[PDB]
């Protein structure tokens, strides 16, 4: 097991500088502080000599604010000088209450340090493909080349020849400054249609369903998870994927800690310890934790068949409506009453590709979705009794016939799950019918992935459905690709075919650049455009590390991330915070919004020189010199309630910040919105929510049923607790890579015995889409024929065996994947040190 | 106890410094020979109103040969094995056998112009602890 | 300026484990010790508690043994535990006398550490190209793939289809164990013709010239540099490139420190302080150091024109002969007296490509070489009075008519210089004529590059001249390439064209392997061979880091280097030492010799399965389980005097070891050879040295005169004192990369001003062969029209502008390169922090 052998840390001195830091990583947005002090200085054991005011010569007891781990300590550049830094979870943040996940708590250790030699992989310099390999160069030179090629191609073949892949998320690698910078460049100055997002291959929403129904997907507050009678958790592994929301808010509900608060905030109705329904085909550590804290009797794990959520939801909606277990008053006053005619091709297909489901009244949706317990048990594989109990835990009035309070949280098991649009609607149906939107203990919400920090111009030119960007590239279309803060080689669908063709097209342009003289920049640009005109691709990567897709790119621009820049973003309850810059960018690396600005400056200059003064003028309005200029040109001017928000005010609010939208500023406090839709006015023209007439139609994406029937195992996929995303930082972190040097594939031990596999064995997963590798991890809780592979991993990409298959709105159905498994090799030697024991906690 | 505890020692006054003439100093004790030096230009680690006052250990980090200043090039020069250090650029070895750039002093100028050393950025020649 | 901010190092305790370590790097082979102790123990400041028996609470004075810099300290794995390690120069080693260079003094911080995060680039696992990128795998899997593709291709197309690039050098990435293991696989088990060496594109000697004459190139000891009357240093920058040989042995001579030892060892003649001639077109820090320690009076820097050494030497030879300043008895007793007829094609060409120079008597050679002082002055651009004075400093007798003692030293200014075979010969003529071989104060020697550690089976099958391997590869020949411990992408000649074609050919095999099923190995193998048959190349890289040529390779195997293994090599004195293992290989990396044995064992199995037991049996004799097995099978059985040398005996003799060849073993002491040719019997069938009839014939390599005539600048090239070789370790060492993030090109300040160039600017050097980049470094000492570019550097490869031009024996003529210089961009911001002052020490 990897041990740091750091048996002593510098003590934070009492005059250390404090910065407010939101966690870089997941949706929960746990609060932290960065304490920096000069190298050559330290605090002392005595109370007046340390930031804690505490005698550090004494053992601290459990949950002490007066400790930190090695992973929280480092040395970084601040204003050109080496400083000590501790990045430490904030005890007074209501989000986390001093909790740090295995991810946030290693923010420090995953910061760039020359002095302590952490994350030396970090990009410090622009790189260009010339003289037979990648070569470092100046910003002026690299931007000039990107500008000249991008300008020539757009001018000869139109903006449709420019392909963009960019984050749209918050936190490190997004936020309001960065999305606005990128957004303004490609949507204001240009009208790029052929743009995709970090996690899906078109410019679409994850959740058009809930939005079309007029319910924004982040409509509750984290306290609602404390106040609910029942949590409904669909396609979420929250202990692993929303750790500190689960631990600091769901848990207190389940072991009865929130009872006092419930009785105080909601007197005149009964209250008992929260119960939880988990809809997930896989038994996760979350199911285990729930059983362990609430007792097995207060946990209903619906281990559905993969891709059968919609059947379950329709059946619950049907049962709940027939019983009259609904909020009549909420339905009559806040939802659409005027019935509406089913489209011609219903139920199999919606009216168009744009609108897969039928928006309607309560009564119409009940009749359209209508499904019996008997039918849903057959489809889902559940007992009738499990579906009835679930309807009871969701809908049955409490003693005195008081409405049951239910929080419905979903994530990627639904969103990357079967029939995204109708399944999303079917769940919202359940929350609308039970009046569990806009009220204490309620909500129908995305539990989320990244934090949120989206503000951009109109995207109306993109269309709906939007262009399937991967299929464009794979089919030889487009001339220039700008990639920002995503790595399709590890994370796109159909990733094997994607890499095969992406390598070929970028190689054509690499070969041309290697044979052309660079010193005559006009000859170079000509060779590149001539190769593009033969079906080649010129590819520009903006990132913080050498990416997998970067191995195929011609130009690489180094970015600075959260903590090396100021950054704004909101969490899963819309809690906006400012991360206050505590360190310098590594080398000449610069914030994404400013790279966007600098590139717009270069496009303007280059388009002037080419003649076209009209097109050149479109790249004006990018004179930003700090990220705060992006914030003020973007969020402040364009966000709902933006007028009330500045860095200075956000700073004052600290790691508790405020819940968007901001309603006012008064007495040095931004005034926020604790919950959306409390007045029962929804985000439609006429202010009523729509229900969804959303009948089950089996597996909806093309080839999916064929793939299931022709392959032996379900290749379920998703997150590990230890790993952050595509392991872009974790790959140079000995703590993580010591645990999983290969991606695990969780396999039933009987399934392993039958296939001749032992723990640690390198296996190939193969199907119609492609092939990949993983390390076999015996998992007693795995159902026979069902495996789970860690997604996005550099040493075995699960994406390689996902099909091109999407729903009508180009939503990648990653979770419904089936494949075969055969041994490549006996357990490699580098895996002998691994624990293969159960991840499930035991009493 | 985790870090080295550096004395805040008085070395000189800003008034004691002649442009381009090293003032011989010891920090952090008597046996750690170095210099203060005004450079008549703003440089890395520089203190005082012009930001041109730097402090360096002046014992070669290669083999402990006392270094010597060239006023014309503004370089420390080692007559031991011909190492050259640039105190205009943070004491970078311009050429030499040291695996270290020249250990440099953390200087603070108080209101009266008295100059103080609060630490060193590299390991001083001939001590395994900068404070002995 | 990069600062470590390490205020304090752990004290080596009294009971630390001691290991004899020779420097990993250059020929000099400075003695070190590695002290290791448990991570949770340390030494005390009191004498009884540290390794030195000294009170460390007190400042130590200049040249102290009781100190070590931060770069000499790390934490490393030993028998699977973290230990402290200090790697310190041995004060008691006669080579260095406790000196460590800027390179050897950072052995510890260029070691692999998980705990201190040093050299995380180091390879831990076998990598195979599959699923669209490089993927870690098992040894068994990787070796099976390599062997199945190798066995199939040599079975189908012959051994001539297997191409090999491999180290032939000593120290880290070489040595007796590793040259034997690779040599036995490719020359015993097989008869590989199409093999090149790490620094030259055929299987040839750097110095056929001296060797054909019967003078092995390492014939003296380091003491002779202390005892010479004159040192003649030809195309050596010894202060940068042979640092502690220069500092610990040349300097004492030039300063008079040597006078006492001279008088004790050679009474019966006069002795003044040593003088030095430096033949180098460029004024180096070596010229400066010599002037500064012996005064300008005693230093003759002959700033010859590029590649005219042969003219200078023929004129010195002529002048010395005509004066009778020659050892008449040596010539008559120890050299060939028999006249022999010039070849028909003389003097333009030799008797063949194989023999470009004519071997003869003293008198035939003088008349052949015959050149006037006037003519050499024309060619060299020296003044007559410089050449005449150089003659006097070499030839003219001392007072009592006594012989002047002259050590003649050369390296890559000659060897990579014009007409390698003749220039090498012309220099040996001078040392032969003056009886300066096999006497104290004498020698005509390579000053060296790496240490030496060569033992291999016969290479008779390879031929002379041998195959120009790079031209075979560029011309689309060969199927499989095994690359061991070299990186042609940074260090070969004609490197731009090499990379253009190497990428296309390996790309063809990559596309095939991305498109084929891996888990079915036979189909993977057939897709590879089909791609090879279309003109592809399958490439295997054996290295310690991800190389530049490794970005084109299909299999990477991870090697363990010196210190992670026992390693034997000898210095430029033939001083053989054992480097004793002090640490563990990173991850699963294994010594090169054991990789060769494992590949041999796999070749045996694969060939047996294909049903060719006869070919399979050739791959026996590879049952080695440790590097010592390779030493005993190789050096012990095959080296001259090998039967006297074992690890145990070598260990007992410490960092002074013994000079090869070993003559016997007497009470715990291997007896060695201080000097070669002391009995005047040379390495020829009859025991006579031959002189060389070596007439000047201009620039002999094809296209060189054309390249000089058609380009404005000389692009001289070679080493920086800070940089070790191709910066394979240095590129992850902040100290080195802080100094030169770009390779410097030394340019005259007047030349820079005329070209609109300022310090730091990024410039393209371009010519007929290709193009590359460097950072302009203003160098007052540089002659106008004459630049010097750091070689082998990842961030700008000088090799790109070197032509394919070799001599008749396929020696690469790197140093005679001319190209044009244009600006790419203004000084990048990452050079702003760089010093641009003279490297020349000032009194
Ligand atoms: N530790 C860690 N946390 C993270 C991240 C990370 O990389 N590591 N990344 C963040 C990001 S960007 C995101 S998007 C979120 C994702 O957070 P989650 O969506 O919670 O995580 P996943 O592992 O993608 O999938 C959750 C569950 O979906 C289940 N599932 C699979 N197929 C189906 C199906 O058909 N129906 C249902 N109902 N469930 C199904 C899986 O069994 C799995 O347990 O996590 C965020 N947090
Ligand atoms: N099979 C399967 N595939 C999936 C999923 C799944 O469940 N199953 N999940 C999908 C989901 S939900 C997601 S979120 C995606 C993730 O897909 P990606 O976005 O490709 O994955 P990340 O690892 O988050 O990629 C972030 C990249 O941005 C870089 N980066 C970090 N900080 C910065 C910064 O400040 N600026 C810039 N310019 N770059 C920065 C990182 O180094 C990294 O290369 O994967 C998707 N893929
Ligand atoms: N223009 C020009 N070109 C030149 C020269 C010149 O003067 N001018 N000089 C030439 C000369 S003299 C030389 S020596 C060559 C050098 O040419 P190369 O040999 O290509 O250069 P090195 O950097 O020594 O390469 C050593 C390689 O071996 C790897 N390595 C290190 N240790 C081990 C080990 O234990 N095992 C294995 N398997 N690999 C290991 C390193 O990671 C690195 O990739 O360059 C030549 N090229
Ligand atoms: N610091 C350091 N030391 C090293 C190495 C390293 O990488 N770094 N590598 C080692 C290795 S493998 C080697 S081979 C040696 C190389 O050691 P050297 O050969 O001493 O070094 P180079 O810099 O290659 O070239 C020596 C000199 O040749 C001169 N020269 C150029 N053209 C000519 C010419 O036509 N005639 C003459 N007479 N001189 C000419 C150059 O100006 C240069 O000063 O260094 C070894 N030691
Ligand atoms: S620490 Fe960070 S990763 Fe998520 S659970 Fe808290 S925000
Ligand atoms: S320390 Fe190493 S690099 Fe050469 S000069 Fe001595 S061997
Ligand atoms: S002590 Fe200064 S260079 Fe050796
Ligand atoms: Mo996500
Ligand atoms: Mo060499
Ligand atoms: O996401
Ligand atoms: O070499």
């Amino acid at each position: 097991a990897f041990k740091r052998h750091i048996d002593r840390l510098p003590i934070i001195p009492a005059d250390a500088k404090k910065h407010n830091v939101t966690c870089h990583f997941c949706i929960v947005g746990c609060g932290y502080h960065a304490y920096t002090w000069p190298i050559n200085k330290q605090g002392g054991t005595d109370p007046q000599n340390n930031i804690f005011g505490v005698d550090l010569s004494e053992q601290q007891q459990a949950e002490s604010d007066a400790w930190y781990s090695p992973s929280m300590y480092n040395v970084v550049k601040q204003d050109g000088r080496d400083v000590h830094v501790v990045i430490k979870p904030d005890h007074e943040c209501v989000v986390n209450s001093g909790l740090g996940s295995v991810r946030g708590a290693r923010m420090a250790e995953t910061s760039f340090s020359e002095a302590r030699n952490t994350q030396q992989q970090r990009l410090t310099d622009p790189l260009v493909w010339r003289y037979g390999q990648m070569q470092p160069t100046s910003w002026d030179d690299a931007l000039d080349l990107v500008a000249r090629v991008t300008a020539k191609i757009v001018k000869e073949k139109g903006e449709d020849a420019l392909i963009v892949s960019a984050f749209d998320h918050g936190g490190a690698g997004g936020g309001y400054e960065n999305t606005w910078g990128t957004g303004k460049l490609y949507f204001e100055a240009m009208k790029v249609k052929n743009i995709r997002i970090h996690n899906r291959p078109a410019y679409n929403s994850e959740v058009h369903g809930t939005r079309d129904m007029g319910v924004g997907e982040l409509n509750n507050c984290y306290e609602d998870a404390e106040l609910a009678d029942t949590i409904v958790a669909v396609g979420t592994n929250a202990l692993e994927t929303q750790t500190n929301y689960f631990l600091n808010h769901w848990i207190p509900n389940l072991r009865g800690e929130s009872l006092g608060k419930k009785k105080e905030l909601m007197p005149e109705e009964p209250h008992e310890a929260g119960r939880i329904i988990i809809v997930d085909p896989r038994r996760t550590v979350t199911v285990n934790a729930c059983e362990q804290t609430a007792g097995a009797d207060n946990v209903l794990h619906l281990a559905i068949n993969s891709g059968t959520d919609l059947a379950l939801f329709n059946a619950l909606f049907t049962y709940i409506a027939d019983k009259g277990w609904v909020d009549r008053d909420f339905i009559d006053k806040s939802t659409l009453r005027e019935g509406t005619a089913r489209p011609p091709l219903y139920p199999a297909r919606g009216v168009s590709e744009a609108n897969p489901g039928h928006l309607s009244s309560f009564e119409d949706a009940v009749e359209g979705c209508r499904m019996s317990i008997e039918e849903a048990a057959e489809i889902t594989g559940l007992d009738a009794a499990q579906i009835i109990k679930a309807a009871e835990w969701i809908g049955m009035p409490k003693e005195g016939g008081k409405r049951r309070r239910v929080m419905f949280g979903y994530e990627k098991g639904l969103i990357w799950g079967n029939d995204n649009y109708r399944t999303n609607g079917a769940l919202v149906n359940l929350a609308l019918a039970t009046g569990n939107i806009g009220r204490p203990g309620g909500g129908v919400v995305r539990l989320g992935g990244h934090q949120e920090g989206y503000v951009r111009p109109s995207d109306a030119h993109v269309g709906r459905p939007a262009a399937y960007v991967d299929q464009l590239l794979i089919g030889g279309q487009g001339g220039v690709h700008h990639i920002w803060g995503c790595d399709h080689y590890k994370t796109t669908l159909n990733a094997h075919e994607f890499k095969r063709v992406y390598k070929k097209r970028t190689d054509m342009v690499k070969d041309a650049m290697s044979a052309a003289p660079y010193g005559d920049r006009e000859a170079m640009v000509n060779a590149i455009v001539d190769a593009i005109n033969q079906g080649g691709l010129f590819a520009v990567n903006v990132d913080i590390i050498p990416t997998k897709i970067g191995e195929a790119c011609h130009v690489i621009l180094p970015a600075a991330t959260s903590g090396e820049m100021n950054l704004t973003s909101m969490n899963g309850e819309r809690r906006m915070r400012l991360t206050e810059r505590y360190m310098d960018p590594p080398g000449q690396s610069m914030p994404d919004c400013l790279i966007a600005a600098r590139l717009a400056n270069t496009m303007e200059r280059v388009l002037t020189e080419m003649g076209d003064v009209g097109y050149a003028a479109q790249f004006k309005g990018f004179d930003w010199q700090t990220e705060e200029d992006a914030f003020m040109d973007g969020y402040n001017k364009n966000a709902h309630g933006g007028e009330f928000v500045t860095y200075e005010r956000l700073s004052a609010m600290g790691t508790n910040g405020f819940q968007e939208p901001a309603t006012g500023f008064t007495d040095g406090k931004i005034e926020g919105t604790q919950r959306l839709y409390t007045d029962g006015v929804f985000s439609t023209d006429d202010g009523k929510a729509r229900f969804m007439d959303a009948p089950w139609r089996g597996l909806q994406a093309p080839g999916k049923q064929q793939q299931k029937d022709s392959h032996k195992y379900l290749i379920n996929n998703g997150r590990a607790n230890v790993v952050w995303q595509s392991a872009y930082l974790d790959q140079e972190n000995d703590f993580v890579m010591d645990r999983f040097p290969y991606p695990f594939i969780e396999m039933n031990p009987e399934d392993m015995a039958e296939a001749g596999l032992k723990e640690g064995d390198l296996v190939e997963i193969y199907n119609d889409a492609g092939a990949t590798q993983a390390m076999a991890y015996p998992t007693p809780t795995a159902r026979r024929g069902e495996t789970f592979m860690l997604f996005g991993f550099p040493t075995g990409v699960q994406g390689n065996v996902t099909s091109a298959g999407t729903n009508e709105l180009i939503i990648p159905n990653y979770k419904q994947t089936w494949g075969n498994i055969r041994k490549i090799s006996d357990a490699p030697r580098n895996v002998a040190h691994l624990s293969f024991k159960s991840k499930e906690y035991q009493s | 106890a985790a870090g080295v505890e550096y004395p805040a020692n008085r070395l000189a006054n800003i008034s004691e410094l002649t442009l381009n003439e090293p003032l011989d100093v010891a920090y952090p004790d008597e046996d750690a020979a170095g210099v203060l030096l005004k450079l008549g230009t703003r440089v890395e680690g520089g203190v005082g109103p012009d930001g041109d006052i730097v402090g360096f250990s002046t014992i070669c980090p290669h083999k402990g040969f006392p270094l010597s200043y060239s006023a014309d090039n503004k370089t420390f020069n080692c007559p031991g094995h011909f190492s050259v250090f640039d105190p205009e650029k943070g004491g970078q070895q311009v050429w030499g056998q040291a695996t270290q750039n020249l250990p440099q002093y953390v200087l603070r100028v108080a209101d009266n112009g008295d100059i103080f050393a609060e630490g060193v950025d590299e390991l001083i020649y001939g001590r395994l602890s900068n404070v002995l």
